[PDB]
């Protein structure tokens, strides 16, 4: 954090992209509800048997 | 007031109501009947002998 760079050398600042979620016109109906592991952003949620927001995946028992 | 992230859509609130109170008055009513055998004996300021 201390020492500046007296070298030659190039880089990057970034790469922006869009992230378009929506494809049409339906209504957009919202809740909040408590969680029961970790959850990403955009990830399809499932409910356990407590009602806690469990991940999706299938092949389950 | 609740907190929301900026994507979803909102919270609804609850409110609130009345209550009435009722009152009917009493009826009093006292007397007195009056005799001459309440008038006639001695007031008590009153001089002695004559009346």
């Amino acid at each position: 954090t201390s020492l500046p760079n007296y070298l030659a050398g190039n880089g990057d600042l970034g790469s922006w992209e869009p992230t378009q979620i929506f494809a049409g016109e339906a209504d957009i109906v919202t809740e909040g509800g408590a969680a029961g592991a970790d959850i990403e952003i955009y990830q399809v949620i499932a409910k356990n048997a407590a009602g806690a927001m469990v991940p999706h995946d299938p092949t389950a028992t | 007031a609740p907190f929301v992230a900026p994507n979803v859509q909102g919270r609804v609130i609850k409110e609130s109501g009345y209550n009435t109170k009722t009152f009917k008055p009493a009826y009093v009513k006292p007397k007195h009947v009056i005799d001459p055998n309440m008038i006639i004996p001695r007031q008590p300021g009153e001089a002695l002998g004559t009346g």
